[PDB]
């Protein structure tokens, strides 16, 4: 049924090294151009690798800033209110980013006073001009 | 196999089921129930036992049926039957007996048989034994024909055939028996050496040879599953094939290659597509942190607007941040795909040169075994006679091979020198015109019933005729001739007065330089007692190394030898000899093979017997006139000693049924 292992011998293969008397030699200088064409290719990106590789030397480690570890509060003190509504006006919906923007209230309260001071802050009327972007 | 059932196997017998032989003389018996079959069954294997027994006595019809017994010992006439049948076609009786009943002085009928080769001889004494009167016409001044001995001083060395292929169902063994030959078992280890003169080391030697045999195995693949057997109109030979297929395994070798760093620049690319996203994050990064720098440096207290741009861009900051590190994570994550690839290609080479020179001895092996140029070997069919494979380990003949042929020509009538120039058979007999090989002027006639033509097949290829047939041939059997394979290979024969091998192995390879030359002295064989080693020229070496002067052939041997065990350990040697089978006329070529567009069914054609028009038109169809025996005719066995003599004990039987009727068949 199936020919030894390793040995490869379809029938589509075959024919393409018998069709002429060269065939053989042909398809065979093929696959030595089609793999000196991916070497030299391989090794072009492996330049151009290596150069934005060094771009990126030192990494982003100057540019970091220290973690603000503060313990996360209830109250929203006036501050913390006018951060949020600018926020809102900068973010959207991505509740996330607020949350770290006022730094001290968790997503849920960001998620809330979205419904609790709706109208005193003219949320619809914010987030509609944030949606124009 | 072993009892009355191994005496089938030793006989090359089903012993459980009847041949189309036996249906023929026994159409009653295997029409009839089965009752019957298994007795006539148990009387065949029963009585081959007997002779095979004790093979140096006649087993006579009457010894036999003592020894038989009840119920199989009651029918006296399927016992006669049976004994007769087995004793006419020399499965029992045949080779050199004791004779319990000397021969009838009236002999009957005329038989001249073309050549004392070992077919010749076993029809001969096989006639004789039935009653007839036989002569041997011989070309040579010596008996044996292919089988030939070298003999001077205590030097003996076989030129023809030397191996005894195992005594599993070998004719041979039965005569072994009978006459005196030291049968050596062959050591099958063999260290092959390259060209510099050093063993190949046994890491290499094995992945070539299985290589070797997986290639094999794969043209009978292209030959059976996807009958890849005929192109351009020729026929496919078994070279074509192993090229092929050589071509198939290096195209896949490469199309791994192609596959495997077409997948590391898959990769080089995610990481290209992947830096550029960094550096361009680090542009981005680089200018929030001077935003943000800017916007902490206006000093508190500030109003909110100014405090929600120091808190944004700082959350900005950390977004970007986080994402150049998960980036980093993923630059790290094919930095070490590719790290890893690069570690693990595919295999560099198919076959390197050096692998492609020890792959061509074992190549060379094989146009040994066949005698000829793979390139000649029909694909389909070169191998179709090997389910018929003998058992047991391969032997030589420490005494020479000689031994046998002369050993059967005893009590026969044998004209030497003696050349057929021209064979006459008509409607009412034969006459043979032969000359003296010596004096060709010197003209003989020999009228006869029939003749027997043990002709070897390369002499009946001769363009033009070394012998006429008159009337010519029909044109199946001529176009047989054409069509079959009559291949080659020579000895070289070195008679030393010091063993220097290693007398504990007893052949031993060369490996050539280049593919062209890959049979040239490719093997050497320590057989005999004495010191002499002997050397293989195959493939298209053979034909090509027969115009090479003697000296030169002695001194390329001696070189190799030089280089194997080095320059001061290879005597001169005493007695030298160099085979040149394809020149002697008396056989052109060595053995047959089966030829690209041959197949084993022309071995059948070849043996079909001749049957002569009438000399009176409208006058009954005659008898057959002219045979044919000898080692191209036997399909199941060619090329060998044992398909020869298994021939002639072949064509014996049927001339005799032929000229003295076969009364077993009623």
């Amino acid at each position: 049924r199936k020919p030894p292992k390793g040995m490869f011998l379809s029938q589509e293969d075959v024919e393409a090294v018998s069709a002429n008397a060269t065939a053989a030699t042909t398809v065979l200088r093929q696959l030595d151009m089609e793999l000196v064409s991916v070497k030299r290719q391989i090794q072009n990106i492996k330049q151009t690798n290596s150069a934005l590789k060094e771009k990126l030397d030192g990494g982003i480690e100057p540019y970091r800033l220290p973690e603000v570890i503060q313990k996360c509060n209830a109250r929203w003190t006036t501050e913390e209110q006018l951060l949020a509504v600018q926020a809102i006006r900068k973010y959207g919906r991505d509740f996330q980013a607020i949350s770290d923007v006022i730094g001290n209230k968790s997503v849920v309260q960001v998620k809330n006073f979205f419904v609790n001071y709706r109208r005193r802050f003219n949320i619809d009327e914010v987030l509609q001009e944030w949606e124009a972007e | 196999p072993s009892g009355v059932e191994g005496a089938a196997f030793q006989s090359r017998l089903p012993h459980d089921r009847m041949t189309s032989q036996e249906a023929a003389c026994f159409p009653d018996i295997i029409s009839g129930p089965q009752q019957t079959q298994k007795v006539f069954l148990f009387i065949r294997n029963r009585t081959l036992q007997l002779w095979l027994d004790n093979p140096k006595i006649q087993l006579t019809f009457e010894a036999t049926l003592q020894q038989l017994e009840a119920p199989y010992n009651s029918d006296t006439v399927l016992v006669h039957r049976v004994h007769s049948y087995l004793e006419r076609h020399g499965l029992i009786n045949f080779g050199i007996y004791k004779r319990i009943k000397p021969l009838p002085t009236k002999k009957t009928g005329k038989v001249i048989i073309i050549g004392s080769g070992v077919s010749g001889l076993a029809a001969a004494r096989q006639l004789q034994s039935f009653g007839m009167d036989v002569t041997l016409l011989e070309a040579r001044d010596r008996v044996g024909g292919r089988v030939a001995t070298f003999r001077k001083g205590n030097y003996v060395a076989d030129l023809g055939a030397m191996v005894v292929t195992g005594l599993g169902g070998n004719p041979m063994a039965v005569v072994s028996k009978q006459v005196n030959m030291e049968l050596a078992k062959i050591k099958q280890k063999c260290p092959l050496y390259e060209a510099n003169g050093q063993a190949v080391p046994k890491e290499k030697d094995e992945m070539v040879e299985q290589e070797f045999n997986r290639l094999l195995e794969a043209t009978s693949y292209l030959s059976h599953q996807l009958d890849f057997n005929v192109l351009n109109n020729k026929p496919v030979s078994l070279g074509q094939a192993l090229e092929v297929v050589i071509q198939l395994q290096e195209k896949h070798v490469k199309d791994e290659q192609i596959e495997h760093w077409k997948k590391i620049v898959k990769t080089q690319e995610e990481l290209k597509e992947l830096l550029n996203k960094m550096v361009n994050l680090k542009e981005k990064i680089k200018e929030l942190h001077q935003q943000y720098k800017e916007a902490s440096e206006v000093k508190p207290p500030r109003d909110i607007t100014a405090e929600f741009l120091v808190k944004s861009k700082h959350r900005d900051l950390t977004a970007l941040c986080k994402e150049y590190d998960e980036l980093a994570e993923t630059q790290g994550k094919l930095e070490e795909k590719l790290q890893e690839l690069e570690a693990n290609p595919p295999s560099d080479v198919y076959l390197s040169s050096r692998d492609r020179q020890i792959l061509d001895w074992h190549f060379a092996n094989l146009e040994f075994a066949n005698a000829t140029p793979l390139s000649t070997l029909s694909l389909k069919h070169w191998d179709q006679d090997d389910d018929f494979e003998f058992t047991g380990s391969h032997l030589t003949v420490r005494n020479g091979y000689s031994c046998v042929p002369v050993a059967l020509a005893e009590g026969l009538d044998i004209k030497l020198n003696t050349a057929v120039r021209q064979v006459r058979y008509t409607a009412s007999g034969c006459e043979v015109i032969a000359v003296n090989t010596r004096s060709t002027s010197q003209t003989f006639i020999y009228k006869c019933d029939a003749v027997l033509c043990t002709l070897p097949l390369g002499v009946l290829k001769q363009q033009p005729p070394a012998v006429q047939f008159v009337p010519p041939l029909p044109e199946w059997k001529t176009s047989a001739v054409q069509r079959m394979g009559f291949g080659n290979l020579n000895k070289v024969v070195l008679c030393f007065d010091r063993v220097f091998w290693d007398p504990s192995v007893n052949l031993f390879g060369h490996v050539g330089s280049t593919t062209a030359s890959r049979g040239e002295l490719f093997l050497f064989w320590n057989l005999y007692k004495a010191p002499i080693l002997l050397a293989l020229v195959a493939g298209e070496a053979a034909g090509i190394m027969e115009n090479i002067s003697d000296d030169v052939i002695v001194g390329r041997c001696l070189a190799i030898l030089k280089g194997i065990f080095g320059s001061s350990a290879v005597p001169q040697p005493k007695e030298t000899v160099v085979s040149r089978w394809r020149a002697d006329p008396w056989a052109r070529g060595s053995y047959s093979y089966v030829a690209a567009g041959s197949s084993g069914n022309d071995y059948d054609l070849m043996a079909q017997p001749i049957t002569p028009g009438p000399s009176i038109p409208g006058a009954p169809q005659p008898i057959p006139r002219l045979f044919f025996a000898g080692e191209h005719t036997i399909r199941n066995y060619p090329a060998t000693v044992h398909g020869a003599l298994l021939s002639g004990l072949r064509e014996a039987g049927r001339i005799a049924d032929q000229f003295l009727g076969a009364m077993y068949t009623l």
